[PDB]
């Protein structure tokens, strides 16, 4: 019985500034490709196969901080080192369109 | 009062007329051909009436307008001498500056106009030349490349008019690059003030400093040396000295050169040969008629480098 | 009224062709002053 | 099988789609583009429209010379910006002939730069350029045309996010007498996106009103197709083993459903409160998701 | 073929209150407190749906203040063909 | 048993890039900037169903349409390491 019970706390809710929360570490990651695939080929996947992606050659790549998509870019090699170039930031009509 | 002008003008005959716009700006010019063939108008008496009252007024100024830049340029020219008058009358005209300034670009240094119009298109550099002094636009022709030169040469050569809106889009081009700011190179000192200088300095940094000079080129050297002892000074030689120039100096040359000598001079170079060779070059100045200065001027350069000569040699004073 | 007329013609002709004739005198002492007059006449009639 | 590394930065990317509309727009700037030189130049000039091409950008400023006027335009209000680019032989050929020349001798260009008379000559020709393709445009869609800056170098316009992407362009023959010169008009694609479906097929007679009447009967004749729509009560997350030792009889624990999402193949449309009506499971709507 | 590769992978698990289809007219003019029904009757097993695959059936419970669902049976093949088929 | 989870379908990621960032450079970032990311060229992309990870693999394209080769499944040793 140590902890005190807390309750009726819904005071209010307001965005106040997105600097009040700026030094969070963000966990970005660009994406190459999807696929919809069942468990059949699954399995049936050894060393050295090769599985087809949706997504075609060439098309702007998935920017995602935290697994939520924002943005698409666009992969460039600088100096040997993998670099994706932000385009733009995703609609939300293309959202649902890659939700559906 | 331009109709009656007009009307005058026509009046008074073609010559008159041509020479009257000879001595007319360009606009008044242009003004009075426009209007003397485009409407006429003669008034029995209005005409005259107006042709008295211009008649009666022109006393004082028609006295000055006679005679302005001529009685000026002769006054630049005795006040001080002809290099201070050339530069008298180059103030005096640049007194009175072009308002477009494809005029003024005549007005630059050769260089500066042919760094600034080099990069032009071809056919605007032709149409700037055409409308820039003949004099100026050769020098920067010289100055251009020679290929660049013979495609505007070409140019020149084929014109075939510009479109007014063209030729007005240059000329505020050229206004706004080159009417706030004054163009007016001041030149001070050339080679009669380094002749000048060195005249008055030891004999040994004279002597220094002219063998510079002429290993960094022979030309300004020789003109140097001759900017140092002019056709005037020889007044101021010895006796002696003359005697033993005369030794030297071709009776022909040297009567040539003293046809248009100040008479004080002739005076004291007629002292050192003999009476009898006195009046003989007397008799033959008399006698010579009047010749062109470019020979005088040749004849008294080979006098002057003789009795330098011998001065240098050693055979030879001044006093 | 017509022969004063005509009397009055002939007087403008022959004192117009003496002034023709005197125009040309001055102008030939002083070409350039005639030119001045003129503009000097035009700057005025603005 | 075709097998092949992945190289990044090659052109992989290939859009080829016919452009109707564009292609007759080009026809009806360069009638009014050469009537407009013959104003101005007092010549007779002849252009011919070359094929467009759809091209990445850096295609485009790799196959320009150096240097060339290129005049950035905005195409208002399509978000964006185009370009204008005149070659400098055309540019050559005007000031030619607009300062006392018949053309005589050949156009000689050295990578020589342009003055301020020749920028001045070039923008007085852009401006029956940006005329004319306002006016062509104006019988499809009507835009305006702005001229905001001119460059003489390519590095300076990048009018493309990324050198890779896609550019619209159309290559126009200007010849005066002898003389040949060539211009080019580039928009990027993002620019045209919008507008592709009226860009694509070729204009008909038709008008707005009946356009317009159209869509409208269109749009009253699609409101009679029905739909499925799937309520998602709650969404629990398991792993693969709870699934296979999952057997019938088990609890799957679940949080409260405040409000019910109604989706159509995938797409959220409703959200509205569980109920049971008429011995059916209902649902109380109580907001419909507008973007 | 291995087994305890994909042993431990997450799945989402989906549950349903019930089919229905209905057009855009009636859709358009759905208000704020209108009530649409769905294809089941209040007391049939809802249908467990993984990765929008048919994998279960069962219906929401009351145990004391806590929810969840109560699988019903686990549905073979031969009953998917059914649900198909009809 | 076994049957009844050897159809089922499920989701499938591979992911080129992995880099953490504070929201200063997240905001920063503008049309055009150029990302760099903590994976150098030629490193096994990860390869993730539902989000979890299960093997590595590099990029390779095949038919003009994006693919991945498994090069290896990744034992539970490495998921220590990768945290």
């Amino acid at each position: 019985a140590v902890f005190q019970q807390l309750g009726g706390g819904d005071v209010s809710g307001a965005m106040q500034d997105i600097d009040l929360i700026m030094d969070i570490p963000v966990k970005l990651t660009v994406e190459l490709g999807r696929t919809r695939m069942t468990i059949k080929e699954l399995l049936r996947l050894t060393q050295g196969s090769v599985v087809a992606l949706d997504g075609l050659a060439g098309e702007p790549l998935d920017i995602l901080i935290n697994g939520y998509l924002i943005a698409q870019g666009e992969v460039v090699v600088v100096a040997d080192k993998y670099g994706v170039r932000i385009t733009d930031i995703i609609t939300p009509s293309e959202r649902m369109r890659r939700l559906s | 009062g331009t109709d009656k002008s007009v009307i005058l003008l026509m009046t008074i005959g073609e010559d008159r007329a041509a020479e009257v716009f000879k001595h007319l700006s360009t606009r008044e010019v242009q003004a009075l051909s426009t209007a003397m063939a485009n409407v006429r108008q003669i008034s029995n008496k209005q005409l005259t009436d107006v042709l008295s009252e211009f008649e009666q007024e022109a006393e004082q100024f028609a006295a000055l307008n006679i005679n302005a830049n001529e009685y000026l340029r002769s006054v630049l020219v005795k006040a001080l001498g002809e290099e201070r008058a050339s530069s008298l009358l180059e103030d005096i005209l640049e007194t009175r500056d072009t308002t477009s300034g494809i005029e003024t670009l005549n007005f630059m240094e050769p260089q500066s106009a042919a760094d600034l119009i080099r990069d032009e298109h071809p056919q605007i550099i032709a149409t700037i030349l055409v409308h820039l002094k003949r004099s100026q636009a050769a020098d920067i022709l010289a100055l251009f490349d020679e290929r660049l030169r013979h495609d505007v040469m070409l140019r020149i050569a084929t014109f075939g008019g510009v479109q007014p809106a063209a030729l007005a889009e240059l000329t505020e081009v050229l206004n706004g690059l080159l009417d706030g700011q004054n163009l007016k190179r001041s030149k001070m000192g050339g080679v009669r003030t380094a002749a000048e200088i060195i005249n008055l300095m030891k004999t040994q940094q004279e002597e220094a400093v002219i063998t510079a000079v002429r290993e960094f080129d022979g030309e300004l050297a020789q003109k140097i040396i001759d900017e140092m002892f002019l056709f005037e000074n020889l007044v101021d030689v010895d006796d002696r000295s003359i005697q033993r120039l005369l030794q030297e100096v071709d009776s022909e040359s040297l009567l040539i050169a003293l046809k248009g000598a100040e008479p004080p001079l002739r005076e004291k170079f007629l002292r050192n040969m003999s009476q009898r060779a006195a009046d003989i070059l007397r008799d033959d100045l008399a006698n010579r008629g009047p010749v062109r200065l470019s020979q005088v001027e040749n004849e008294q350069k080979a006098i002057l480098l003789i009795v330098r000569r011998l001065a240098e040699t050693g055979e030879m004073v001044i006093g | 009224k017509d022969e004063q007329l005509q009397q009055r013609r002939a007087n403008q002709r022959l004192g117009a062709e003496v002034m023709s004739q005197r125009i040309r005198e001055m102008s030939d002492n002083d070409p350039r002053v005639v030119a001045l007059v003129i503009r000097q006449w035009m700057s005025n009639d603005h | 099988s075709d097998i092949r590394p992945y190289d990044p930065n090659t052109q992989r990317r290939v859009v080829r789609e016919r452009l109707q509309a564009l292609e007759i727009i080009n026809e009806r700037f360069a009638r009014q583009f050469r009537m407009g030189l013959f104003n101005l130049l007092r010549r007779s000039p002849d252009i011919t429209v070359g094929a467009i091409r759809i091209q990445p950008y850096h295609e485009f400023a790799r196959n320009l010379p150096v240097p060339t006027n290129l005049n950035l335009i905005h195409l208002k209000p399509l978000r964006g910006t185009g370009l204008v680019v005149f070659s400098p032989s055309l540019v050559f050929i005007a000031v030619d002939n607009l300062f006392g020349g018949d053309g005589r001798f050949p156009t000689k260009v050295e990578g020589r730069e342009f003055t301020h008379t020749e920028q001045r000559v070039i923008n007085r020709m852009l401006k029956l350029a940006l005329e004319g393709y306002s006016d062509a445009w104006k019988a499809i869609n009507p835009l305006e045309v702005e001229y905001v800056r001119s460059e003489m170098q390519v590095k300076f316009t990048n009018i493309t996010t990324s050198p890779n992407d896609i550019v619209v362009n159309t290559p126009f023959h200007v010849e005066i007498g002898n003389l040949t010169g060539e211009f080019n008009i580039c928009l990027p694609f993002s620019m045209i996106e919008p507008l592709r479906e009226l860009l694509v097929n070729p204009p008909l007679e038709n008008s707005r009103h009946e356009d317009q009447n159209w869509r409208d009967n269109l749009v009253r004749q699609v409101q009679h197709s029905e739909l499925e729509l799937v309520a998602n009560f709650a969404d629990i997350p398991l792993r693969l083993s709870q699934i296979l030792k999952l057997k019938p009889g088990d609890v799957l624990p679940i949080e409260k459903p405040d409000r019910i999402i109604a989706h159509v193949d995938g797409v959220p449309v409703l959200t509205s409160q569980y109920g049971t009506v008429n011995g059916q499971y209902a649902l109380r709507v109580e907001h419909l998701i507008n973007p």
